[PDB]
């Protein structure tokens, strides 16, 4: 099956390559169909969740038996309809994105779980995973625009699943799936249809950005996939090759500084649900960026460290001008932040102890004195500030690591002087 | 986050300070800079390269003072940009190696060499050579200007301060080379004040202009004005005037910059120049500085990212060329403002808004009465303020719009080039309709000739910018139907040969006015503009008065030419008199490569081959005797127009004495032989190349038909007493005995079917079956042709002996005869023949009872090549059909994998947005409905010479529908849909009172009501459908419709049921 419906998306290659922005001669004059735009996209996404699930089978399948279901086949099959999705050229959808990114995760994650690991890294070509990371970075580079999600946005550099192909998903439901409803008109319901009932792209999609903003948590989320299985990646090899040169830390860093930027320029502030998800989840591609620059520091070569020495340097340099926080240490009004930006997890400790937790209600006096620095930590990580100890000695090593001159030891102390050092 | 919110100029100022706290001889500025600006750059989607090219040029300005010291800075700009030293060095050597000849004599020119050299030591002096003859222009103007003199000897000794090998005195004297006087003039960093410093290096920079060749050999230091002359000073503007032209191809050399790694800098740079010149140019510059040059700033303004600068010397052009003249290009302006002015910020904004209040305070005359659309259309969008701006001007553009019957002007400037003029053009195109319809005013009881005009412009998008096709396309649709009626539906022009003074020098003003403004105001090679001025002096030559001391009326001393460039049209006088001050002359001729080879002719249909074949036959049948010749340089923009173009000398072989009768046959059987290349069983390659190459040669036997026409009616008309007149007649009946002879007729009519055409063929085919037999016996393989190309054109054994009445008048009879045929339901041919017919008198709800999907089996399932029919029966459907109707087709059409057809995709759109309304959603019904606009601007027209629209029935019928389903302009408002009902009385105005479709007093009625169905007003569906059937022999259709209305008891719609029965025939029932 996995194969199958591999050949059968290279069967749609239409859909899955349709021009960025249709260029001139190409029209986006569609019948507006949803209609076999569902067909196609539909067993593409399903189908994608079907690999994962059946990565799943030998995914928790024991690893004394992970010679077979890998082959060269898989791989190929595999290379024809990610590059057919993940389309650096035309305009993608991204509930195919999702798909073809998660495969490559469980891909990964099986990379890793498969116990005699040589002959299999061996089997598939540095090479290939190297196709997949330059269309993964492309992604990590790609980026999103809630106010124009479901509409026609910029040359694939805005994840959108325009509503004009919007469904779920089915380990993961990520779009509203106002489609679904139109599957709720799919057929007739009421004839033996030969051709079945429109779906159509232009009925489906000031009513709820919730939306949008669910659907970001997602792509979000995604993000968090994707640099977890970059970090899988930055495991799977101790020893490495072509996929990680220094790259895993240009593009890696790269997005690691772009989310620093992006949470302080504006997602503080901006003060959304994506906020405390977000913080965590790029403090922990800080933590890959860490154990790359420690373990990993055997290949990092004088010229992509000095490709990269910007984003390097000074990505930890912002998480280092906070650890002393004279501010609060406390509950005090780093709580009144836990309010301005973390009001959405003050909404989910409400939601959990009134809600969704058995025992989390009527607290035993033992948890909320834990409550009030713990949460409050939560908003200071979302607000640039006060990261776990772990967090800022982890980024203050990535940097104060003389061993390498990354710092220019007469200037390091002009660069700790923002905090002291 | 400031540069962030800062635009254009300001933002790049305040990246330039980013650059300096990024050098800032510290690592943690340098890095947090580095760091902000990497996020910067791509979170701005862009790249530090794209965003620093910006500044880069004035940062390696600053560096390269001290390069060699500054290694370290230098080597972390490039880590930064990610491009290598070089990328950026050749890329802006334009402006890093003239500040970098003039620094301290122990020069880093030497150290740049050996950084072209890090691998090697080939030889610094070989590097540095070829780079300072790379970039032999801002290097004599820094020397001229970055230390300020012109004596030979230390001029010559800073030449040679490190680079001796710029030896032999000096090169070839292009000291005023077009490249040395732009690359100067580009040195124009001015600024909005004067300061002192700036003022004065402006000053030398323009001694350094005043300084060239002519004292380079002959030589103070030019940094001051107490060495120029009063009087060389118009001869001198002659010779800058020469070097504009070449100035600005350099110009679009920086900004049409093919490399890529250019950049918006030298965008700005070229701002710079183009003011610098005009600013101390006088007159006869800066009116030869108009042709090209709204191109290169245009390029300039399109971009971003130099919109302020670009709209800066917009404004000091405004300034620098007055009322009377130059209302060519605010079209381009008002265009891009009213175009963008939902984007433009602040500083553009207000800088827009003093172009406007310098437009009001001095032409008022250009813009109110030259070009009155722009009022117009500057009070059609007043969100911008104008009002604002000058206000009692409204009664002025009220003038224009009401003392104005403006529908020509409309035209003229929607017949524009480009997007964004005619892009303005619709917008107010359908802002006036509006008005028209609300107050009943669009003449209707030219708006014609502005219809044909959109829809040449939406042809000239045939494959090209859907979103004006279908801007385009609802503009045709809410100005109507129209099948002349009412008007007019218009369309070899004046009196032309080779012969005599003043007709081929009329022929002359229709070669300027139909090769320099169409193909040469938009050509973007500075070789071919350069090409360009060498036509022009031909031109100005056979046109060679006014040239050295004629002008308009100084001295009056003479009328000829004064008459000449009096009936020369106002556009052809400003676009080519500026350069009659310019006297260039070419060059000794290039080689042959002979001519006559058909193997060449196979492997290169038009690229080179019928180019160097038009040179020879030029170069042997003109040779300097006429405009013709010099042309010998168009070194593929021009093409199906001047191989023809060149192809009337003829008339020579009278008694020809020449080879030139020779060449004559043999190009005519050079023609034949692109004809014996007949698609060889190849692809595209040849579906396009040389069937343009069919088309080219369709130009040329045209061209000579039309010249021999000419030739006969103006040489008669005094009187008929002269036909053979010394040897005319035999050579004029000896070139149409040729013609009579040279007809491959069956390769001929093939390859011309194969182009979208329908009249090559048909007038070839006429003549060379003038020569046919009596009896039709040559018919038989070209009697199956026609009647496959008239099925898209337009102009429209047993089985062959049953449609002798198919359409004549009668159609019940053959009609059936087809829906028997084809209840057969398995011969496609003749189903297409059944739907299509019973399908032209409209009998369309039978067409979907004639469906084979409510049926046993949905209808022929993800159709194949075999959709044709959905294509006929999904209109049938889509205005006689409903909820029910539509929608079980809806689900029953959208069928195949790819979205490959166009009219059943059409007619799908507007099912679709029928069901739409179905949901009741109006906007993205309205959305459905831009996608069936866009289709079918798109997909569904050609251009005129080809086709009355009597034959665009179909597509224009389609359009007024479309409108009428979801559009919200002037029936936006829920007051105005109240008194829509009377005024969708006047729909019919508009479209027309022809029974086929341009029919709509209360037909149309019938549909708003009917798309705007909600509870009450869905009980008014069929109570609009009052004076429906007033229009109702062929009502099997009114018959439908009149059923669905009397399900609601309307009286009126009761009385046309009884007109529809008596109509058939019957008097007392």
């Amino acid at each position: 099956c996995f194969l199958f419906i591999c050949d059968l998306i290279r069967i749609y290659h239409h859909v899955l390559k349709v021009p960025i922005h249709e260029s001139n001669m190409n029209l986006h004059v569609e019948p507006q169909i949803f209609q076999y735009e569902l067909i196609d996209y539909l067993i593409i996404s399903y189908s994608f969740d079907l690999l994962e699930g059946i990565l799943r089978v030998l995914q928790s399948h024991p690893k004394q038996t992970y010679m077979e279901f890998f082959d060269e086949n898989i791989l190929k099959s595999f290379e024809f309809v990610y590059k057919l999705a993940l389309t650096i050229s035309y305009k993608p959808m991204v509930n195919v994105i999702f798909s073809a990114v998660e495969v490559v995760n469980i891909i990964t994650s099986i990379i890793l779980n498969m116990d005699n690991s040589s002959d299999l890294k061996s089997l598939i070509s540095g090479s290939w995973w190297r196709d997949c990371i330059t269309r993964l970075y492309a992604l990590l580079e790609k980026e999103i625009k809630s106010g124009d999600v479901y509409n026609e946005n910029v040359d694939t550099t805005t994840l959108h699943m325009s509503k004009y192909h919007d469904f779920f998903g089915l380990i993961r439901n990520i779009g509203d799936n106002e489609l679904g409803g139109l599957i709720s008109k799919l057929i007739y319901t009421d004839r033996l249809q030969s051709v079945p009932r429109v779906i159509s792209k232009e009925d489906i999609g000031f009513t709820a950005p919730i939306i949008g903003y669910k659907m970001e948590k997602w792509l979000l989320k995604l993000k968090d996939e994707v640099l977890n299985i970059f970090e899988n990646l930055l495991m799977i090899y101790g020893d490495d090759a072509t996929i990680v040169n220094g790259e895993m830390l240009i593009h890696s860093s790269k997005f690691l500084s772009r989310e620093q930027a992006l949470m302080i320029e504006r997602y503080v502030g901006q003060d959304s649900p994506n906020l405390d998800l977000r913080c965590h989840l790029i403090e922990h591609t800080l933590t890959i960026i860490y154990r790359l620059w420690k373990d990993h520091f055997k290949q990092l070569r004088e010229e992509q460290i000095k490709q990269v020495e910007s984003q390097l340097i000074m990505s930890l340099w912002r998480f280092l001008v906070c650890q002393t926080e004279t501010v609060t240490a406390n509950e005090r009004e780093m709580r009144d932040h836990r309010h301005l930006v973390d009001s959405l997890h003050d909404l989910t400790i409400k939601d959990q102890a009134s809600y969704y937790e058995d025992a989390f209600e009527d607290l035993p006096e033992y948890i909320e004195e834990e409550l009030k620095m713990q949460l409050n930590k939560r908003t200071g990580r979302i607000m640039q500030v006060k990261y776990d100890e772990k967090f800022q000695e982890m980024a203050r090593t990535i940097l104060e690591s003389k061993s390498f001159d990354l710092t220019t030891l007469e200037e390091a102390d002009s660069l700790y002087i923002s905090m002291g050092l | 986050q400031l540069t962030l919110t800062t635009s254009n100029d300001v933002f790049d100022t305040l990246l330039l300070k980013l650059i300096d706290i990024f050098n800032s001889d510290d690592y943690s500025l340098r890095i947090m800079m580095t760091l902000q600006i990497k996020n910067m750059a791509k979170i701005l989607k862009k790249t530090p390269y794209q965003l620093l090219s910006p500044i880069l040029p004035v940062l390696l300005r600053q560096l390269g003072k001290n390069l060699v010291e500054r290694k370290v800075g230098f080597q972390n700009l490039i880590e930064l940009l990610g491009y290598s030293s070089k990328t950026i060095l050749d890329i802006f050597q334009r402006y890093i190696i003239p500040y970098a000849i003039i620094q301290y004599k122990s020069d880093v020119l030497s150290e740049i060499a050996k950084i072209m050299c890090d691998g090697d030591t080939s030889l610094i002096n070989q590097m540095k050579v070829n780079l300072l003859k790379k970039n032999s222009r801002q290097i004599f103007a820094v020397a001229l200007v970055k230390h300020g003199l012109f004596s030979l000897d230390i001029l010559e000794t800073l030449f040679l301060n490190r680079a001796p090998t710029f030896d032999k005195g000096y090169i070839t004297a292009y000291l005023p080379d077009y490249k040395t006087l732009a690359e100067i003039t580009k040195l124009y960093k001015n600024s909005v004040t004067k300061d002192a410093s700036d003022s004065e290096n402006a000053n030398m920079i323009l001694c350094s202009l005043r300084f060239l060749i002519t004292n380079f050999e002959k030589d103070s230091k030019y940094k001051n004005i107490n060495n120029w002359t009063d009087d060389q000073e118009q001869a001198f503007q002659k010779k800058l005037q020469d070097n504009i032209l070449g100035i600005f191809q350099v110009f679009s050399s920086d900004i049409h910059d093919v490399e890529g790694r250019t950049t918006y800098y030298e965008k700005l740079r070229v701002i710079n120049g183009i003011s610098f010149l005009i600013i101390y140019a006088p007159k006869k510059s800066i009116i030869s500085a108009l042709a090209q040059i709204s191109i290169c700033l245009q390029t300039g303004l399109g971009l971003k990212e130099v919109r302020y600068e670009a709209f800066r010397c917009w404004h000091l052009l405004v300034r620098h060329l007055n009322d009377e003249e130059l209302s060519t290009v605010i079209d381009s302006l008002i265009a891009f403002i009213l175009q963008k002015w939902s984007e433009f910020n602040g500083k553009l904004r207000n800088i827009v808004y003093s172009i406007l209040d310098t437009l009001i305070k001095e032409k008022s005359d250009l813009i109110l009465k030259l070009k009155p659309y722009t009022t117009l259309a500057l009070v059609g969008k007043p969100e911008l303020g104008i009002l604002a701006r000058d206000g009692q001007f409204a009664r002025m553009v009220n003038k224009i719009r009401s003392t104005t019957d403006l529908i020509p002007i409309f035209a003229n400037n929607l017949k524009s080039s480009n997007k964004y003029v005619i892009n303005q053009n619709l917008d107010d195109i359908e802002v006036y309709l509006r008005r028209k319809q609300t107050e009943r005013s669009i003449d209707f009881t030219d708006i014609t000739l502005v219809l044909g005009a959109l829809l040449d412009t939406s042809h000239k998008f045939r494959n090209l910018d859907k979103d004006l096709c279908e801007k385009c396309a609802k503009c045709i649709s809410m100005i109507g139907v129209l099948d002349v009626t009412k008007h007019e539906f218009k369309r070899e022009n004046e009196v032309y040969d080779l012969n005599d003074s003043v007709q081929t020098i009329k022929f002359l003003i229709w070669v300027i006015n139909d090769i320099l403004v169409p193909a040469f105001w938009q050509s973007e090679n500075p070789s071919k503009q350069l090409f360009v001025a060498l036509v022009i002096q031909e031109s100005l030559k056979y046109c060679g008065l006014s040239s050295e001391s004629w002008d308009m009326n100084h001295k009056e001393l003479y009328p000829n030419e004064a008459k000449l460039w009096e009936k020369f049209n106002s556009v052809s006088k400003t676009t080519i008199y500026p350069l009659l001050s310019s006297l260039y002359l070419a060059q000794s001729w290039k080689e042959y490569v002979p001519l006559k080879y058909p193997s060449n002719n196979f492997k290169e249909g038009y690229k080179i081959w019928v180019k160097r074949f038009t040179l020879d036959l030029l170069k042997t049948g003109t040779t300097e005797n006429h405009p013709l010749h010099v042309f010998s340089s168009l070194i593929g923009s021009l093409s199906n127009f001047l191989l023809p173009y060149i192809s009337l000398d003829i008339i020579i072989k009278a008694e020809k004495g020449t080879p030139y009768a020779d060449i004559l046959n043999g190009i005519i059987i050079e023609f034949d032989s692109i004809f014996t290349c007949n698609l060889e069983g190849m692809n595209n390659l040849q579906v396009d190349s040389l069937r343009m190459c069919y088309e080219s040669i369709f130009r040329v036997f045209e061209y000579c038909k039309k010249w021999a026409t000419e030739f006969k009616q103006n040489y008669s008309k005094l009187h008929g007493t002269f036909i053979i007149k010394d040897t005319k007649t035999t050579n004029m009946l000896l070139r149409i005995d040729e013609f009579l002879r040279t007809t491959p007729s069956d390769l001929l009519a093939q390859r011309s079917l194969e182009t979208d055409s329908f009249e090559r063929s048909a007038l070839y085919l006429e003549q060379c079956y003038r020569q046919n037999p009596h009896d039709k016996n040559q018919n038989g393989q070209l009697l199956k042709n026609l009647q496959i190309t008239y099925e898209e054109i337009g102009d429209i054994n047993l089985v062959s002996k049953i449609e002798e009445l198919q359409y004549s008048e009668n159609w019940k009879l053959a009609q059936d005869c087809f829906n028997v045929l084809g209840k057969f339901s398995d011969d496609p041919k003749t189903t297409t023949r059944m739907l299509k017919s019973m399908y032209d008198h409209q009998l369309y709800s039978q067409i979907i009872s004639n469906s084979s999907f409510h049926s046993s089996d949905g209808k022929i399932s993800l159709s194949p090549d075999v959709k044709e029919w959905y294509s006929i029966g999904l209109e049938a459907a889509n205005l006689e059909g409903n909820v029910q109707t539509l929608k079980n087709w809806v689900e029953q059409i959208e069928s195949l994998r790819n979205i490959d057809d166009r009219e059943v995709l059409l007619q799908y759109n507007i099912a679709k947005a029928l069901i739409a309304i179905s949901n009741e959603d109006p906007l993205r019904t309205q959305k459905y409905i831009h996608n069936s606009f866009r289709l079918i601007g798109t997909n569904f027209i050609t251009s005129s010479k080809e086709t009355t629209l009597l034959k665009k029935q179909n597509l224009l019928m389609k359009l007024h529908s479309l409108y009428d389903l979801s559009f919200l302009s002037s029936a936006k408002d829920k007051f105005e849909y109240k008194s829509n009902t009377t005024i969708l009385d006047y729909r019919m105005e508009r479209i027309g009172a022809d029974f086929v479709p341009n029919h709509y007093i209360l037909s149309m009625r019938k549909s708003f009501d009917q798309l705007k169905m909600n509870e009450q007003a869905d009980a008014d569906l069929g109570k609009t459908f009052f004076t429906l059937a007033q229009l109702a022999a062929r009502l099997d259709i009114a018959s439908e419709s009149l059923m669905h209305c009397l399900e609601r008891r309307l009286p009126q719609a009761e009385l046309e049921f009884a007109e529809i029965l008596w109509k058939q025939g019957e008097n007392d029932r």
